[PDB]
């Protein structure tokens, strides 16, 4: 339903690679789920993504959790994006 | 019988002062602005013995599992501004938006509160607040956490609003 699923997935792969000194190549998202929290000011969303990535050639699945703080009264700046979990399956 | 209420508004409008005046019946000058917590008080409203469960919100910049629960299960909302701070009055529109959004509903029990009406001066015109409240289709009540002015009326009006929508 989100129009930033593929983007958040790439962010996940990137952030994993960054943190874990890896070089996974993002292929695509196979499953996505949302946990949307409308708060008094910001919106917070936990994204649960199952993505395909290539690990020095071979295609593997990874489940990623991405945490997103986003505002609907002023663009960016106090927005935020964070990989919480990223594990092979 | 419980009424779950949520008190919202920019920091420094007197959310805590209002809440503590209704619960403990005294004015607290300097309440830690970071402290968010729920408080319960049994009261009588229009001959009804009932329990009010009130979340005094604080720290809107960080996610709160507590606030999350009360946004979902809260029955009514006090949107508070300060009558001597225009910014707090402007923030009201976004608070209301987020409450409508979380309930997916225009028709959420809600009372607009103009706090600090004890002060001899004011910056936000009364008629402006009345005009806004009317546009939203909600009650507007002027309060003073310092003098206790309109505090009972603020929370009870909300309970009456919640009663209407049941
Ligand atoms: N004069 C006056 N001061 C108030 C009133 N309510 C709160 N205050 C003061 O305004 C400041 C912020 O109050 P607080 O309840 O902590 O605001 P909150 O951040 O919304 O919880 C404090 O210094 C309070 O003493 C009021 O009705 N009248
Ligand atoms: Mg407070």
């Amino acid at each position: 339903n989100s129009l930033e699923i593929e983007e958040l997935a790439r962010f996940a792969v990137d952030e994993h690679n960054k943190k874990e000194n890896a070089l996974l190549e993002f292929v695509r998202v196979v499953k996505a789920k949302e946990q949307h929290s409308i708060d008094i000011w910001y919106d917070f969303t936990m994204y649960y993504l199952t993505l395909e990535a290539k690990d020095g050639g071979k295609k593997k699945l990874y489940e990623a959790k991405v945490w997103v703080k986003k505002l609907n009264n002023s663009h960016t700046y106090k927005n935020f994006k964070e990989l919480q979990e990223f594990k092979p399956v | 019988t419980e009424y779950k209420l949520v008190v919202v508004g920019a920091g420094g409008v007197g959310k805590s002062a209002l809440t503590i005046q209704l619960i403990q019946n005294h004015f607290v000058d300097e309440y830690d602005p970071t402290i968010e917590d729920s408080y319960r008080k049994q009261v009588v409203i229009d001959g009804e013995t009932c329990l009010l469960d009130i979340l005094d919100t604080a720290g809107q910049e960080e996610y709160s599992a507590m606030r999350d629960q009360y946004m979902r299960t809260g029955e009514g909302f006090l949107c508070v501004f300060a009558i001597n701070n225009t910014k707090s009055f402007e923030d009201i529109h976004h608070y209301r938006e987020q409450i409508k959004r979380v309930k997916d509903s225009e028709d959420v029990p809600m009372v607009l509160v103009g706090n600090k009406c004890d002060l001899p001066s004011r910056t936000v015109d009364t008629k402006q607040a009345q005009d806004l409240a009317r546009s939203y289709g909600i009650p507007f009540i002027e309060t003073s956490a310092k003098t206790r002015q309109g505090v009972d009326d603020a929370f009870y009006t909300l309970v009456r609003e919640i009663r209407k929508h049941k």
